RNA sequence: AAACUCAGUUGACACAAAAUAGACUACGAAAGUGGCUUUAACAUAUCUGAACACACAAUAGCUAAGACCCAAACUGGGAUUAGAUACCCCACUAUGCUUAGCCCUAAACCUCAACAGUUAAUCAACAAAACUGCUCGCCAGAACACUACGAGCCACAGCUUAAAACUCAAA
């Protein structure tokens, strides 16, 4: 759990309250969270059915102090309408974005280029097989949408080139494999551009994971459905109640701080004003947490 | 553009002090010329300073003949006063907004009572 | 005769009176027009302080501060309170060339209190301090 | 240190008080005044002081010049008496 | 927005800076020098003459001790940014000042060396019309190179002098 500390410090979880976690995943958060209090009322959601199944057998531990559900942040409404809770009145809202670490280190959720697997990147796990995967996104996007996706969502400069370069590979071949998709982004380029690219923490990295990232959203539709999960949590959330958000990277930090700052009076309370970073040490033992901000607010 | 707004705002403030002074000529200062907005070229190549004008064509045809002969001189003064490093050329804009409201006041006094869209094509190459 | 603009000089036979007071003797209104701000204060022949007003203390705030109606708000309010103090006439001194340099007087006048010399007194250093250096934009 | 309401002071005629402020804006302006006011806003490097001061002379110079040659040239400027030849 | 609880009138008050004059074009070898007074004082009438010495040399900078208005690298905030820097706003430091030494660099440029002479038959171009006599300094394709090495210097991430190899048919 990134920024454990921070978040179980701002939280401040405490006996009677109830809590909130939009995005269960592998639950580290809620953990602590339940490890800190003993007496706290929890409901953690997530979309995968295999983090639903892990939160499940994790209510072995807590019978009733947590409660698992499946959805996504338009059906969070919904499911926890059918919970029988419309006020909700939550003393905190727990919202964790990007992708699983399990969803990441498995090789078949396609979520790792580094690992070879199917072009699925889809946080889904089976509970909707109609759902498109990236290898339908990629051979059925057209040029023009290809390049506009890749640009708005991986902030890619040279999406036309890749764009280009994806739509020659998959007329020539299909693309089913993370490595195939990775090679043919590279491809894109001269090869020692396969690792030019370097991130904030000025370490080389895949040309690859900026459009990984782009297909990955464009899947989920993580932008328009965080802005969703966002008003649900508002709506839901208790008057005086503690929402913390974590993000990953620019777009969702953007859509959340522009949400907490209403850009009418404001209707929340920056509990930090500044951002929140993980400690130095903490990013290099989780280089994958680098990018993770912490925005905490309470609800006014 | 926030930096185009504060330049537009700034390049009028200079220039209603300028004009409120008989700095640049004292027939400028006599014509007593009001400003109602100065915009700024997308290239930065042109500053065009919307000036209110009144009712009397002769007038204004004077004042627009006075503003036209001295923007020059007001460029050099805003780049002397070094409210603006590089001053884009000034062009006197006759402003006659106002006339059409005054009209329809004078009028009015007597009338009577993304995602979805590619999408598609996702689905489209599914079934196909 | 004919009029002069030059003012009468103090210790001198000045036939010219206002409400019976000499020059020196006719109270003096200060107007302070920052760039961003217009300050009143009407004070005595004797440096009495008897009004002050300013945008701020009218309810004007942030950039309402530096602007002629507010300056003009200003002036009316420290003319009221004046003349509600026994003023009539003044000599207007102002320093500053903010945009309510004249606005200011305007209300000034429109609070019924006669201006009877306008004066300035902008703080012109010959050379002294150094100013801050050009913006760059 | 000086006597007050003797410098830049000016009489308001008949009540005409626009008047009057106009008239010592004029003076302040003639005088150089204002040009000194808002030009120690911010400070001018000597460099661009100088640049600036020898442009002004150049220009005043260079207008003076055009406005004599068009002064002495003006009396060419009446009706044709040659009219056909 | 931040921060100040201070702001305005009046009075007292500098080791800072030197309106207008100055639309003047002066002084000095150059750098430079534009508040006032006083003292001292502006070499040589025969020219030229420093990698070959003596003495200077803006700003920035170093060393030590002061001065504190303002300005201001840097820094700290404030906004702004996804975040951060820059620009903008505020506060503030080295520093700009004085004293005593150093450093010796500038687009240190009238980009036109000093002295003498001519206006007679113009001159690639542009710039500041074209030349002659004489002397000193300097240049010999570009780039490598306001570099390396050597040497000198109060200089220690410096200055001055200043190459070569590889490469190009241009610059
Ligand atoms: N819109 C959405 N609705 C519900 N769950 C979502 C979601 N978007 C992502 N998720 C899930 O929430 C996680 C996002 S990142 C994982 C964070 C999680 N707290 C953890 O530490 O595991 C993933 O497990 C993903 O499957
Ligand atoms: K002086
Ligand atoms: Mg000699
Ligand atoms: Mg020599
Ligand atoms: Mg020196
Ligand atoms: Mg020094
Ligand atoms: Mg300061
Ligand atoms: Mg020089
Ligand atoms: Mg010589
Ligand atoms: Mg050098
Ligand atoms: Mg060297
Ligand atoms: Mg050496």
């Amino acid at each position: 759990p990134v920024m454990v500390d921070e978040v179980v410090h701002c939280l401040s979880p405490q006996k009677g309250q109830i809590f909130l976690d939009m995005t269960f995943g592998s639950g580290g958060h809620t953990k602590a969270i339940l490890q800190k209090e003993s007496d706290i009322v929890l409901y953690a959601l997530d979309r995968d059915p295999t983090a639903y199944a892990l939160a499940e057998h994790l209510s072995e531990l807590y019978p009733k102090q947590i409660r698992a559900m499946l959805g996504q942040f338009s059906q969070a409404e919904a499911l926890l309408m059918k919970a029988g809770v419309q006020p909700g009145t939550f003393d905190g809202v727990l919202m964790d974005l990007g992708c699983s670490s399990m969803q990441l280190d498995t090789p078949e959720r396609g979520f790792s280029l580094r690992k070879d697997g199917p072009l699925d990147m889809r946080m889904d796990g089976g509970r909707y097989p109609d759902m498109p995967t990236a290898a339908d996104v990629v051979n059925a996007l057209d040029q023009q949408a290809l390049a506009s996706i890749l640009r708005t969502y991986g902030e890619e400069k040279h999406a036309k080139k890749i764009a280009s370069a994806i739509v020659q590979a998959r007329s020539i071949y299909p693309i089913t494999r993370t490595q195939q998709l990775a090679s043919i982004v590279a491809g894109a380029f001269p090869p020692s551009a396969i690792y030019t690219r370097k991130d904030l923490l000025q370490r080389s990295t895949h040309i690859a994971t900026k459009t990984f990232q782009a297909l990955r959203i464009f899947v989920n539709n993580e932008l328009n459905e965080l802005y969703t999960g966002l008003k649900t949590a508002q709506k839901f959330l208790r008057p005086g109640g503690r929402l913390v958000a974590l993000s990953f990277h620019s777009l969702e930090d953007r859509i959340v701080k522009r949400f907490l700052l209403g850009i009418a009076p404001l209707m929340w309370e920056l509990i930090h004003k500044k951002v929140l970073s993980p400690q130095d040490q903490d990013v290099q033992d989780n280089p994958r947490g680098r990018s993770a901000k912490l925005r905490a607010a309470i609800k006014l | 553009h926030a930096r185009l707004r504060a330049l537009n705002g700034l390049l009028y403030k200079a220039l209603t002090d300028l004009l409120c002074t008989p700095e640049v000529s004292q027939e400028l200062y006599d014509l007593n010329v009001e400003l109602s907005k100065v915009s700024l070229t997308p290239d930065f190549s042109a500053c065009r300073a919307y000036w209110k004008t009144t009712l009397s064509a002769e007038q204004n045809a004077h004042m627009e003949a006075v503003l036209q002969r001295s923007a020059a001189h007001m460029r050099h003064l805003l780049m002397s006063q070094q409210t603006l490093r590089n001053v884009p050329p000034i062009v006197f804009v006759q402003d006659k907004g106002n006339a059409a409201l005054a009209e329809l006041d004078q009028l009015l006094a007597v009338a009577d009572f993304d995602h979805e869209a590619l999408n598609k094509q996702i689905m489209e190459y599914k079934r196909r | 005769t004919k009029f002069s603009i030059y003012p009468p000089i103090p210790g001198e036979e000045s036939s010219l009176r206002w409400a019976g007071k000499k020059f020196e003797e006719i109270p003096i209104a200060h107007i302070k027009a920052s760039h961003n701000n217009t300050q009143i204060q009407v004070v005595s022949a004797s440096n009495e302080p008897l009004a002050f007003a300013s945008c701020g203390t009218e309810g004007f705030r942030n950039a309402k501060k530096g602007t002629g109606i507010a300056a003009q708000t200003a002036g009316i309010a420290a003319a009221a309170r004046a003349k509600q103090k026994g003023v009539i006439h003044i000599r207007v001194v102002v320093k500053g060339l903010g945009p309510g340099r004249l606005s200011a007087m305007h209300g000034l006048i429109m609070g019924g209190l006669e201006v009877i010399s306008i004066t300035d007194n902008t703080p012109i250093p010959h050379n002294g301090c150094r100013p801050r250096k050009a913006r760059k934009l | 240190k000086h006597l007050k309401f003797i410098a830049r002071t000016v009489m308001v005629q008949e009540g005409n008080v626009e008047s009057a402020y106009r008239t010592l804006n004029r003076i302040l302006t003639m005088d150089g005044l204002i040009e000194d006011i808002k030009h120690r806003r911010y400070y001018e490097k000597p460099c661009r002081r100088r640049q600036r001061e020898s442009y002004e002379r150049c220009r005043r110079i260079y207008n003076m010049e055009m406005a004599r040659k068009i002064n002495f040239l003006m009396r060419k400027n009446r009706a044709d008496p040659w009219q056909g030849c």
